């Protein structure tokens, strides 16, 4: 019964890059399949398998984000680059062991508290 | 009146001077009067899937034309 | 023909020498380790040796049961805001250190796993509350099988999942599992990648983590408290002791020198100093 | 009698032949010598192509330089030989394949040079990552450097760029790159080119894995790690240099599952 | 049924026991094992393979390549030691970190013969003779050739055969020694000394290195398995 | 009577075990089974019967 | 040929005598103890004797299990300032008296040790607090092995240390250990020093304690409470009962006369009076 | 179908009229159908360390020159 | 499996039991024992070795060498006792502290024959005859030679053979006597008396000593092991 | 491979039609691999106290003069 | 879990000698390796092995101090002779079973309360 925490999130300008950390309780990756689902409301971004590889990204963000696994610390990150005002969203992290279901927000069992990221239109 | 049967050895212990090698057998003694009460042997058979695969009246030869 | 409990080679009496024989001279360039017994470099008496290598046999070396994981669960009040914590754990020896290091001297292996579960319990709140003897369920969910979502969902009905109902305070639970390896031997190390990055694809779709595979994936254990909510919160810990039995191994490697960091062969900085100070010319 | 010396040797496979006058004999790893998969231990069902000579021949990978300040070198198999003639071709053309080898590390100097090179053969030589932030994250492009090979280092350097990491191996020599003591590496089949003695090395390594036949592109069997045991010193010269060359030859190679050609992103 | 009585030991979990137990996957098809090359059967095999002793563990040289390089020179004759060592395979920092050392650290008692093998790593045109020695314990640790010369030693000539081997035979009071730093079961002293000196001609490096390789002899045995100290999981 | 000792695993219910157990209806007359046509013995038989693959799983 | 349960030598009928034979006369200067049976100094009838020395056989004499040590541990509240007390004990019979004195009649011995652990428990605070049945771990740390530092450190993972998980309230824990002696026999006494003071050294560096050695060093036992912190402090005592079985001994000595003082043969003053007052000419 | 095997006697009880002396044997009966479930025999073999010690192609004679 | 039923005695730890139990160090290499000289097999052996009886336990002489010195003199003839004693091997302060005494103190019942052996320790030129005696109990403790003379005794002459031996044969109501001070199973009385007196010439010490040695005869046996009282751990 | 041994009967039950009379024997089966683990036989020997009683070089004849 | 106690410590003059006692709980020497680590802060003086010998002293004090073992009472002492003003330090006693580590103050697990010793400069 893992417990997520959204850390390393804040304000930045447009064009830059920011990193997001997602440490977890346990017996972390044991619930498996960590995710990154943004949106002010609900919308995926990154998905990842605790084992093997096994990346995949939302078509809308494809080629600018990356989700990584630090099994030792038990933290899952999210490197967001070339930010643009439309990236100012409510970031969260998720998990479900079910080795599938990455295309449904309500398919999950675990959720953290969140961290608001702001891509300030400076330029 | 015991029932000694054989086991299909899996991971053979670096032995043939007791384990692994020489056939490993197990004993089984029934303690109750009812057949229901008996343990599950597991030494069950296996048959040809023909009563499903070839439910046909005539005989099938896998090299000749099916419909002749 | 030679077994474990056999007496080692008997020392033979050797005397003075002046010959064209050169025991003492080798050349480790050959990779071959010079085999020199006592009766070579010095004159030895005849000794009917008695020491045997019995306890050093593969089976004997791993003949102890190690602590692989600690799983926490509880039984909170029916009035609590949080959900009744049930544990889920990915089956692996790696989480700790000891058992792992011992399994590291070799490149491969086959061994029937025997499991032990020494469960413990206790109250948590400063209330003189009561709790009847608790019942525990240990559920083996193989890869890609219904992993529970709640402490009380259809999953635990386990029509096909081998589970263990342990009644607190009795002789610890135990089960045996043979070689479930997908290979011929379980690979403690794996040089490679589960996927191969391709060219008419994208870096995302062909990215994989180095060192891992399905080889070391067997499933997870789900543990709960079968008893319902009780007026007093009672936490519980599930210790899993694994012991390899009927074991074989292939191709030695040197033991783990520096402190562990992750399930990979990786090492953290600051822990790169295994040795200490000691003079070259001092005993 | 007729001059059969342990230093004088001749290796031959297919259309290639290696000769040496300063050897320390040869090392047949774990006592096993290459052979084809036994019908007993067989796995897949299809017909196996045994290229033999076509693939069973000595291939000289690129040559590196050995000076004083050299920390070490590392090669993977079947990686390095992924760009080698037919063996290279057939490889990409299949899903499963097993292959033995005959690493003939050459490295000569003079009677006036001194030092030692430890040519080790680690089955499943798994090296460590470069960052304390993301474990097991080294990318494939750096994991399979190919014939140019990878190099060891004398100090651990953590990668601090989390924006776009390097994703490569950062192997510190005294830890074999895997965090164990190099002095214990003398358990894996090996030979020491101690200048004074011999001038080459030879290690025939049979197919070892947990599987009977496995994917080549994906999985690497044997790891060739050459690190200097004794430093290269010459006369009273501050910068001595001699070259090191390796020529590993596949043996008892076969392939199963003929498919379309694999084109892996290498960079 | 059958009249039975419980004895002390019922309901106790031994970590080192051996008892049959029920199965979780009845009739699981066990995948037949193949014949993978190189199969061990005893730890004593891993032990009889020479292992490079990381001798010099000085402040500067430790934890770097330089710990295995016992450097020699062409200086004039002297009875001063090249290297000193404690025959404390399982406890001496110098011996505790070798394959042989690592195996013993899982045991309490080790016994039998050990075998050091030194490799000369200097030019072909360099020559010499050295006196590697072993003296039993319970006396003055020798610091002069003259004293090490009074014990079990092997005079070594440097030549075509680059390596030599001195066999420290088992000469101990007990049947097995403590793998730790204890006096009653103390091991001894291993020391190398110049028998002449190192001689080189012109145009040759005046300094070179020598590597060491420790291993055990066929009569080497161990007993009473225990946990090692060479690793620890903090937090 | 007989000196016995309990080992870890006593009082544990395995869901996948196999142990004899007492009977609830001693001497219950078991009705002899007939020879009904079509008897399976292994799941692998049900598997070797062709099965129509529902290929196209498009939205519509 | 003669066993333990055999009948002692039968008394033979003897009558009047007047001969050149002198049974009654000896001279203890010979060290030899004069062997005189009944039919010597007095006329005895024929007696078919029945008494056997069965119960006086070496094995039988030590056939009881003695109390070697008492180890205290507890389980204090999660809020306490002090640390959860776990016990560590140096394995030896000497700590008490009885078992020791019995082992003192001989100079040497060999015996497979059998151990017993009768654990007990109780609460300590004046609180009607609750405690679930506690689990206990007995850990054998051989000489020079990881001795625990906390009640919850990597050490207890015991991948190689033979431990015992005892569940309070069940038939006491038991293990058997054969002759682990470094010698051929365990020396109950040892005239000597582990070190030899040398001359080109310093009095400090060659000083050793008289009477001791590695002989009597086997390791220590570490005991804890596997259950976590509980709202109510529950102390516990671990009693270890050792029983020598399959025993042999060499060369007798007189039993310990005066009261013990230390693990040495040493004696304190004021306890030097073993006997009492009794007249020479009074019965 | 029991498995009676021998034990390597350690401390011989002042007996040869039962214990110590005359070979001491132990019985072993398998109670489960699976090989996994079997006890660990421990009567394992031992081999020559040559597949490590002398991984050389030619044969080593410990009295002659290593490199000839 | 097998129908079993628990009987009273399950889960009880007997300190004097004998039951097999699992092993902590499986396959531990047991060091073969050597043949050390002098091996016991029974306590009754330690008992059949003469032991110096610390007779005189007077206020002044106790716990010092003088407790073993029964001093004789050249005084004129008298029927007065030289020494009196209770055949209470396991309970008499005089007999309870001897090897024989110490063995019995671990048992409840002792039975068989005992054997006192007196050694004359006076000059060569000194002579004499003594009457050491043993009378069964249940009557007047003799205080005059005349009465001790009426029992089982051995008249002893002092000469070249310095020592003598009186054998107290087993003459008791029960098959075994209580190792304690009990009447029903009371032992008797051992007493030494001058048969003539001690005669010495001029220039010879008029006083000397005699040592005593108690031991058992081959038919001596014991039963029912218990704890002794001759030691105690206070606090 | 059981070990049946005899017992020294003490209080003979008014029987010889089962108990007391006809020799009473007991069975013993070893359940563990280690000799240590074995029960204590108790059927131990007994020797002559001479290695204590007569530690003398020459032979003692209890009827002749000790010192001759 | 031993418990140390620093007793027998106080003021004295320069040149003299003073003894220090260190009784302990248990099951004392069972935690093994008793020590004497002075310094106002932290610095060793004497080290000792519960078994065998096995003395060793800080080079700075060598040949003027001695640490002894009274296994019966369970007290470890410290005879300080020929005192000199620089000896006025905060004395303590230590233990760790680990048969080694005598050269690291933070390697220990057990510590007592202490006793201030004063070598008063009278002469
Ligand atoms: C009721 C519990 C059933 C447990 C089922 C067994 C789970 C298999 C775990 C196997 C662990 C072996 C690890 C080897 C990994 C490797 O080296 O590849
Ligand atoms: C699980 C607990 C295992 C216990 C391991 C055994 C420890 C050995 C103790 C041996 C005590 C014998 C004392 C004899 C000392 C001597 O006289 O030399």
């Amino acid at each position: 019964q893992v417990q997520l925490q959204e850390s390393g999130g804040g304000s930045v300008q447009a064009g830059g890059s920011l990193t997001l950390s997602c440490a977890a309780s346990g017996i972390t990756y044991c619930m498996g399949w960590y995710r990154q689902v943004r949106g002010k409301e609900r919308e995926g971004v990154a998905f990842i398998k605790t084992n093997d590889g096994t990346t995949d990204y939302a078509d809308s963000v494809k080629g600018r984000f990356t989700i990584s696994q630090n099994h030792a610390t038990k933290t899952v990150y999210l490197q967001m680059n070339s930010l643009k005002p439309e990236d100012t969203a409510a970031y969260y992290c998720a998990a479900t062991w079910r080795w599938s279901c990455p295309l449904d927000p309500e398919g999950y069992q675990y959720w953290g508290q969140g961290t608001q990221v702001t891509v300030s239109s400076h330029h | 009146g015991a029932q000694v049967s054989s086991q299909k050895v899996g991971a053979h212990e670096n032995s043939n001077r007791a384990y692994g090698g020489s056939t490993i057998n197990y004993t089984t003694i029934n303690y109750y009067r009812d057949s229901a009460s008996n343990a599950a042997s597991k030494q069950d058979f296996s048959q040809d899937p023909s009563k499903f695969t070839e439910p046909i009246k005539d005989v099938l030869i896998k090299t000749a034309p099916m419909l002749n | 023909a030679a077994t474990s409990r056999d007496a080692l080679p008997n020392t033979e009496a050797s005397g003075p020498t002046h010959s064209k024989e050169i025991p003492a001279l080798t050349a480790v360039e050959t990779g071959a380790t010079n085999p020199l017994v006592p009766s070579d470099t010095v004159q030895t008496r005849h000794v009917v040796q008695h020491r045997s290598r019995s306890e050093s046999s593969i089976e004997s070396f791993f003949a102890r049961g190690a602590c692989v994981t600690i799983m926490t669960v509880d039984n909170p009040a029916s009035t609590t805001n949080k959900d009744k914590l049930f544990a889920v754990w990915k089956i692996t020896y790696k989480d700790t250190v000891q058992l792992r290091r011992k399994l590291e001297f070799f490149t491969y292996s086959r061994f029937d796993m025997e499991l032990t579960f020494v469960v413990t319990a206790n109250f948590t709140e400063t209330n003189n509350g009561h709790a009847l003897n608790q019942v525990y369920q240990i559920m083996y969910v193989p890869p890609g099988a219904p992993v529970p979502e709640k402490w009380d969902d259809y999953t635990w009905q386990t029509s096909s999942n081998p589970s263990i109902f342990y009644t607190y305070g009795t002789a610890p639970a135990r089960i045996s599992v043979p070689y479930v390896g997908i290979s011929n031997a379980y690979s403690h190390f794996y040089d490679g990648f589960s996927k191969v990055p391709l060219k008419d694809q994208s870096a995302a779709l062909g990215d994989s983590l180095y060192g891992a595979a399905s080889l070391n994936d067997f499933g997870i254990l789900a543990v709960r408290v079968v008893n319902d909510h009780n007026p007093t919160k009672v936490t519980s810990k599930i210790r899993v002791y694994l012991k390899p039995k009927h074991i074989r191994v292939w191709c030695p490697r040197p033991p783990r020198a520096v402190a562990y960091y992750g399930p990979g062969v990786d090492y953290k900085d600051g822990t790169l100093t295994p040795l200490s100070t000691k003079d070259l010319t001092t005993y | 009698a007729c001059g059969y010396s342990d230093r004088v040797l001749q290796l031959t496979l297919g259309n290639s032949t290696i000769t040496t006058q300063e050897a320390a004999n040869s090392v047949v790893a774990y006592g096993r010598w290459p052979e084809y998969l036994r019908d007993s231990e067989a796995n897949p069902v299809d017909q196996p192509t045994e290229p033999d000579v076509a693939a069973c021949r000595f291939y000289t990978l690129d040559t590196v330089s050995w000076t004083k300040e050299s920390r070490g070198w590392w090669w993977k198999l079947p990686d390095a030989l992924r760009d080698m003639g037919l063996f290279g071709q057939n490889m990409y053309y299949h899903y499963l394949g097993r292959s033995g080898y005959t690493v003939h590390v050459q490295c000569n100097a003079s009677k006036f040079h001194q030092g030692a090179l430890g040519v080790f053969a680690v089955p499943e030589m798994c090296l460590a990552g470069d960052s304390n932030t993301t474990t097991m994250h080294t990318s494939y492009q750096n994991a399979n450097p190919g014939e140019k090979g990878g190099t060891f280092t004398g100090t651990f350097t953590p990668d601090n760029n989390q924006t776009s990491p390097a994703r490569r191996f950062c192997p510190v020599d005294y830890l074999l790159g895997n965090g164990t003591l190099l002095g214990n590496a003398f358990v894996f089949p090996h030979q020491i080119i101690n200048l004074r003695t011999n001038n080459c090395a030879t290690l025939v390594l049979p197919y070892v894995n947990s599987l009977s036949i496995d994917s080549m592109v994906k999985h690497n069997n044997w790891g060739i790690a050459i690190l200097p045991l004794a430093p290269l010193n010459f006369a009273s010269e501050s910068s001595p240099e001699i070259p090191i060359t390796l020529t590993i030859a596949p043996m008892c190679c076969e392939f199963n599952g003929l498919r379309n050609i694999t084109l892996p992103r290498l960079q | 049924g059958l009249p039975v009585m419980n004895t002390p030991g019922s309901n106790q979990y031994l970590t080192a026991d051996n008892f049959q137990s029920p199965c979780a996957l009845p009739e699981f098809d066990v995948t037949p094992p193949i014949d993978i090359p190189g199969e061990v059967k005893n730890m004593m095999e891993l032990a009889e393979i020479d292992t490079m002793i990381p001798f010099d563990l000085s402040a500067t040289k430790k934890n770097t390549m330089e710990m295995y390089r016992v450097r020699l020179s062409d200086k004039p004759h002297t009875d001063d030691p090249i290297l000193c060592l404690s025959l404390s395979p399982a406890s001496d920092p110098r011996l505790s970190h070798t394959m042989l050392g690592e195996i013993l650290n899982y045991y309490t008692h080790w016994a039998g013969s050990l075998k050091f093998t030194f490799l000369f790593c200097g030019s072909m045109m360099a020559t010499g003779k050295l006196l590697v020695s072993y003296a039993p314990p319970g006396a003055d640790p020798p610091k002069k050739r003259k004293e090490a010369m009074l014990g079990t030693h092997v005079i070594w000539d440097i030549g075509l055969q680059s390596s030599c081997t001195m066999v420290v035979p088992w000469i101990s009071n007990t049947t097995y020694r403590q793998t730790i730093d204890d006096s009653f079961t103390e091991g001894g002293y291993i020391s190398v000394f110049y028998q002449t000196r190192i001689v080189v001609p012109l145009s040759t490096p005046r300094e070179m290195d020598i590597l060491g390789f420790v291993s055990a002899c066929n009569d080497f045995s161990v007993r009473l398995l225990r946990d090692t100290t060479h690793i620890e999981q903090k937090a």
